[PDB]
């Protein structure tokens, strides 16, 4: 989709 | 307005503190946005919460141990997720002798110790925790609901981008850090230090942001080759000594409990916490942001990265440029000096 995701960066 | 482009601090009255977007327009008409970062001390009468003693059971689902590898002022941070824990348990470890703030006299000293031991004794950071410590009764500068044109994303597409259009909590401890970056979609951001030890910031004037990106690109060739916007990975740390050495203009400021910090579009910043504390943050926008949002360089080497369709904003606030924009023929060039249009009220 065109809008979305989340600020929290990918964590190891 | 602020030729020095130095970080500015403001002291609004309760009457000025009530209209959020209007005050932002005011400080921008004073050149606050030039430094890419500004501090706003709220009126003494203002309090977002009555007391912060009723949160010891608050859960920090995904704490991260911050491992750092590097040398000569250039570092890369790897955030290792640890088992969930409550604020109570985090507070105990944060204040423990092994992770507690070192002894010092002046900030310059603590700053030196930070850059000296940042790769040693990896700290834990209760970062990106969904939630707010604001009492649902407060209507002034409420991070959970600022009412800026950014709401168009939720109110129109029914999409919620956590941390961007929703509040995030950050529980830090000595040496915990946030790497160099600009907000997603180069939006604004608001940071309030609820309580605890301070948080120091480093900021690069937006009008000089490109030369920081080029310096970063140079230092990390591989990362750049794999992703033009690798800095959005939020894993890059760069010391002020390195910045000065390569001629990158910048300034520093220390935020205290009870103070607000505002970052502006394309404003690069990074920093660290002096000790146990808690901050609430979220993004927001103004009419001036739209252009930055349209030209924002994005990261696509990863999934789940924040992506916002600029269609609703261009169509609404730039109807006479929409057709050319959709056609990919919009050649607008941004002037980082200009304040948001809403500031014309304070220009006369
Ligand atoms: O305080 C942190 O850990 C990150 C704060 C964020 O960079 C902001 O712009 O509010
Ligand atoms: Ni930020
Ligand atoms: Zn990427």
């Amino acid at each position: 989709p065109a809008t979305g995701g989340v600020k929290k960066p990918h964590r190891y | 307005l602020n030729p020095s482009a130095r970080i500015m601090t403001f002291y609004p009255t309760m009457e000025e503190f009530r209209n959020f977007s209007r005050y932002i327009a005011y400080i921008e008409s004073q050149g606050a946005h030039r430094a890419g970062l500004a501090k706003v001390v709220p009126p003494k009468e203002w309090k977002p919460r009555a007391s912060y003693d009723d949160i010891d059971d608050l859960v920090i689902p995904a704490p991260i141990q911050q491992l750092v590898t590097g040398q000569s002022g250039l570092f890369t941070q790897y955030n290792i997720q640890k088992k969930a824990m409550t604020v109570r348990e985090f507070r105990k470890i944060a204040n423990s002798d092994k992770y507690c703030t070192p002894r010092y006299s002046e900030f310059e000293e603590l700053e030196r110790k930070y850059w000296k031991n940042l790769t040693f004794n990896p700290p834990i950071y209760g970062a990106d925790v969904n939630g707010t410590l604001y009492e649902k009764h407060v209507d002034e500068w409420n991070i959970g609901r600022l009412r800026t044109i950014l709401d168009l994303v939720e109110k129109e597409s029914g999409i919620t981008i956590e941390g961007v259009n929703t509040p995030y909590l950050y529980f830090g401890m000595w040496k915990t850090s946030f790497a160099w970056h600009t907000e997603d979609m180069d939006l604004y951001s608001i940071n309030y230090l609820h309580f605890g030890e301070p948080k120091s910031w480093y900021s690069v004037p937006p009008e000089h942001g490109k030369r920081l990106e080029r310096l970063a690109k140079g230092f990390f060739p591989g990362s750049a080759q794999s992703c033009e916007a690798f800095l959005r990975h939020k894993m890059t740390l760069i010391s002020p000594l390195m910045l000065k050495k390569y001629g990158i203009p910048f300034d520093k400021v220390t935020q205290e409990a009870g103070e607000f910090m505002i970052t502006f579009p394309y404003g690069y910043h990074a920093g660290f916490n002096h000790g146990f504390n808690c901050a609430e943050s979220t993004n927001f926008a103004t009419r001036r942001w739209i252009e930055y949002g349209k030209q924002a360089v994005l990261c696509s080497c990863r999934k789940d990265m924040v992506k916002i369709s600029m269609d609703v904003f261009v169509r609404k606030f730039q109807p006479e440029r929409y057709k050319l924009w959709k056609a990919g023929k919009d050649n607008t060039v941004i002037d980082h000096t200009l304040p948001t249009p809403e500031a014309a009220e304070f220009l006369k």
